[PDB]
């Protein structure tokens, strides 16, 4: 059962490798511009979704072609797991 | 062998309906190819010890005794299946209080319609009901739904009783909910202070993450209140019943 | 012909007899509460047929032991619906005057229950924002007081013992 | 051959009748209102099958002893769509009068949806302004979308306008 | 569809229409205890919420029968435009 | 058609069908699977299992059969080869059904009596199992709600979520194997 | 045996004709428009059968007088998918390519049509939270917003010409 | 009776015995993978696996057609497990039928586990993206589809996917 | 593929450019009323959400033939490639 | 049925042992980034997913050994429930 929990140990590791990229990207908009938040009077919770909305644009937009093929790089390795017993 | 089925399906359409919603003979947790059998053979065993009483009857009523039978043997399924009916209550109001199901409390198209600690306590106290003689109460329940109004009688049955069932549904499950859902509403408001006293934080999320687990933690500490209602339920159905008729 | 008859049944009972009062009447109840499971989706559709059942009970034992049915349809039917149909009577021109009738006197009697939910509901928001804060969800506070004091009240018993009467004399 | 009709009985009701056009549209109406659950699904089949076989008893009525079926296939069939099909027999009248059916219910189906929406957003906008966020508007916009529903003559002026598309 | 370019269009003026009024009024109203909380000392989103909420309500109760004469008949003309095609 | 028809579910009410029958419909709806081990393959799986169960009851129960004579097509001659025929599936039904259960359709016992008897003792029975197997995928299924809800996310549902777990679960528990093992060793000693 | 004749025909209207086409993109559609209930999914069943049927028509009247049902499937199965159930062409090799096949490119014309309405519940979705509010659902609000989407597109009728071209000429 | 008796338990030996369990709970599962719930049509998919697995059993079928099968026996001892098959214990068939749906049952749920899992993990990342976005009250199920479908179109989907689970029993 | 990612590619663009507009305006006229959160007594949580519900409406309501007329146009775009091959 | 109570509040203890640990985190580490959005204003209801996430990944990448062990040595012991009477 080994295979099974390395293909499991590999699917956590693209969930985390997956939402590092965007969610981190989200994450650092939004607290860097809490500090423009900051002693800069900004206080509405309205511009980072603004801003946020765009970077997990261009983090995805840019970055969904190996979004692509690591993705079906895994999906040609099980397909492999299931062409055996 | 004709008048030995005309018996048959006047008990069948008696309890067939106290398979149907008794969570622990359907939940879909039967196939429909046990369903007919099983209840051919309860039947043939109702009828073979004598538990009925002759009505001597034919000429009009061969569909006339159909729905006779399902507005009495709904009655004893609704009365018999009761508990099981809180249970599946005090899940849901324990798991729309932390926040289960409340992804459908919503917009109920894409979430949660039957969830996931109601059926956990749906099946367990079916087992403690179903251990502490279970069929035994069930099919005696049946033979004294036939001293009443057995297949043949007119079941002029009194109203105002299975009225106040639904508010007996809805009593015995908060009250037996509280210990769980007053605390859940303490912490919850204690938060609520807490999001007073610092007016920047995210209250709902905050809330979620301590709310679903104090009430799995309630749940667990409480070792008393799981069984002890089903001596008041015995002897509830015996004096119910008997006095809905 | 007895396979449409069996059928057909789920399609009369729930459509011609006062299944649709009963059935609109307790699931709107459950609704307005926020908690839509605990009284189970099989529970109120099992009240709600014993207590269609036991309406239909004198009128299917004088029928069947028609006529008797159209009194009763003729009596809980828009008069000013009915009329369009017909364009006495018959059965079949009436069933759906009759359901759309129920329908309509059931969104009305439900409306006229569903809002002292939603006022307390606006009670419990309000004054959730009255003492400061105002970014926790109040449904979650407001459902279990919309609970103990809807059980308190005497809830579904004080609701069903007159919603039969319109149609009984109990 | 007893068993090979009732197999293909509730085809023909909800592909071939007017089944359709009230099928989607009350159930549309109990999703336009909010209220997704209560009037309980089976009911609204039953609601729509007796109104579609009012509407059907000249038909069956006829039928039983088909060309009036055909002429009711003919009528409620558009012009720029019973072409296609066409490049008489009865399976080339059935799928264009049920896609129809199913455009023409979804734009009446459309026509009452949008009157709810708007109240539905007039409600969230006056709950905003009105300072709180995390209240769902959900519970609070249903009774004003049914009492919108009521003074509407509730289901009589809209089975009315549906039916007399069919009654002439 | 040209018909549905008419109803749909008069659905976003309804949304301008019918709430311009009463979130207007918050607007102003709690504004106006907004410009109560000017130099004069009522620092609260305590009681300028519950003036709001009477502040709407005034206009919700009085203001309602101009939501039935007009809301109704623009329902009127949908039960009037479906009994055509 | 009803005899013609559900003889055999009627004959295979009461066998040992209904023992796996319900616990392989019970750990299909403990997985949060709502359909997709098909019904009508696991009551195939459940009836095949079954009948190897029965087997050694069946043939040797068709040589009382075929030695005879037992003129038959009567009422009294079935109800005789019902104990002095069969002598070993009614061994079979006493050994499962309960002393307290088995009592309640009478009025040293019979075979028509029993059938429902042991048709609602394993009901019984084989709840109680499925409710033991139930009962680790409710922990997987709680606490995958409780840290999904604890990390943001409400909106989605779990029953997505937790069916990859709730089957690394199984089939690293040896699943269907060692299941039906220890539920078909009770009566196959 | 007429019960095998007939108890398997469902099977072979549902795995061996075209009604997976239909039966996969429209009751698709339900989903793709929000409400995944409105069209009563039986009714969509009953207009995807009497659809194939129409197509299936020439071959249906034609059979009861058997090379004429597989050169239809031989018209729209892969053409390399065809020859790994392969080892001309026989009977009992194409059903499954052609099943698979018309799977495959179901959902294929399915992701076509399902794209346009994701879009729309994003956009309603993101103009909902720039609007200061969180806690509403835009499932609501989406579903208006993607009918007159659709029913400005001429929806089921430009759909069902587009999907049924691919089979008759 | 036999006419009928012979033909109501058939479905299930079918659906027991032969190779439809290792598709049927494959397909319906792929399925419920994508988030479809009902779309493919389960009438639909125990068609495709119906005639699937009829193209497996046919050369067992027409040669038993003319100790009767004894080439269905010899494909019993393929798929089942060795150390189950001494469980349900020469040899013989109906002490063979149950080992082999058992093993097929397993396997058909490791290489469901399998393929369930690649789509998991996008809908994983779809839900992530779309609350750290903020966008925490709208269901991901509308959007993840989407992505779920062209994830397997690009894999090329059930093609490849019913030879890689047809390769095991044709080769 | 290739039908299959220019069809996704404009996807992601539709998004990003209908969110571009609405998202921008409400974020814009947010952050103009608070610049009167500077020495102006305007602290409050409440006020911009009665002037950010007309923009959202104005730049829609004035907007929704191009909001049509391209998004129509991309649906008879798909339409082609479900036509063709 | 002691049988029945000691399995289900062994159930109702594996729960709690098992999400005491990843809830614990998420809620500490939530609770401790409100508390940051507090003195040094960074007023966004945004942030804490960005960092929740990974603190839910990491105890539980650390801590998926023991999430099989005890609970597959619980799935046996049930095991023997059904072997027993």
């Amino acid at each position: 059962m080994s295979d099974i929990v390395y293909m499991g140990n590999k699917a956590l590791y693209l969930i985390l490798i997956f939402s590092l990229w965007p969610v981190g990207i989200a994450t650092v908009i939004g607290l860097s511009i809490g500090l423009l938040q900051t002693v800069t009077q900004l206080q509405e919770q309205t511009l980072p979704f603004g801003i946020k909305l765009i970077g997990v644009s261009i983090s995805l937009l840019l970055l969904s072609g190996w979004y692509g093929e690591v993705l079906l790089s895994f999906c040609h390795e099980i397909m492999f797991l299931i062409k055996s017993g | 062998i004709h008048v030995f089925l005309i018996l048959l399906n006047g008990v069948f359409f008696r309890l067939a309906p106290l398979f149907f919603f008794l969570p622990f003979l359907n939940n879909g947790i039967i196939s429909p190819s046990i369903r007919i059998p099983v209840i051919f053979l309860v039947a043939s065993g109702l009828i073979t010890s004598g538990k009925v009483d002759i009505g001597s009857s034919v000429f009009e009523h061969v569909y006339f005794l159909m729905f006779k039978e399902i507005i009495v043997g709904l009655l004893l399924s609704f009365c018999l299946s009761l508990p099981f009916w809180i249970f599946h209550a005090v899940g849901s109001i324990i798991d729309n209080q932390r926040g289960a199901t409340l992804s459908s409390s919503i917009d109920p198209a894409n979430g949660v319609d039957t969830s996931e600690l109601a059926k956990f306590f749906n099946l367990f106290s079916a087992v403690v009901f179903l251990y502490s003689g279970g069929m035994v109460f069930i099919l005696e329940s049946i033979q004294l739904s036939y001293n009443i109004c057995p297949l043949f009688s007119q079941c002029s049955f009194r109203i105002s009783n299975i009225l106040t069932f639904l508010t007996l549904l809805a009593s015995q499950a908060v009250i037996l909910a509280s210990p769980v859902m007053i605390v859940l509403l303490l912490s919850e408001v204690l938060l609520g202070v807490l999001s007073r006293f610092a007016p920047q934080m995210n209250a709902f999320s905050v809330s979620l993450t301590i709310k679903s687990l104090l009430a799995i933690f309630i749940i667990f500490i409480c070792s008393s209140t799981i069984y002890f209602s089903k001596v008041q339920f015995f002897l509830g159905e015996h004096k119910f019943f008997t006095n809905l008729f | 012909a007895t396979l449409s008859f069996f059928t057909l049944l789920p399609f009369l009972v729930a459509a011609g007899t006062c299944y649709i009062k009963f059935s609109i009447v307790f699931v709107m109840v459950r609704n307005a509460l926020g908690l839509q499971q605990v009284p189970s989706n099989m529970t109120l559709n099992g009240i709600a047929l014993i207590m269609a059942l036991f309406v239909m009970k004198p009128i299917i034992e004088a029928g069947y032991e028609l006529m008797e049915y159209k009194q009763y349809l003729k009596k809980h039917t828009d008069l000013e619906l009915a009329r369009f149909f017909q364009r006495d009577y018959s059965l079949f021109s009436l069933l759906p005057a009759y359901a759309l009738s129920e329908i309509k006197d059931a969104f009305k009697i439900g409306f006229y229950l569903y809002l002292p939910f939603v006022v307390v509901d606006l009670v419990i928001s309000s004054i959730l924002l009255a003492l400061g804060m105002m970014m926790m969800s109040p449904i979650t506070i407001s459902v279990p007081i919309k609970l103990v004091l809807f059980v308190a009240l005497d809830g579904w018993g004080i609701l069903s013992k007159a919603l039969i009467e319109q149609y009984i004399n109990i």
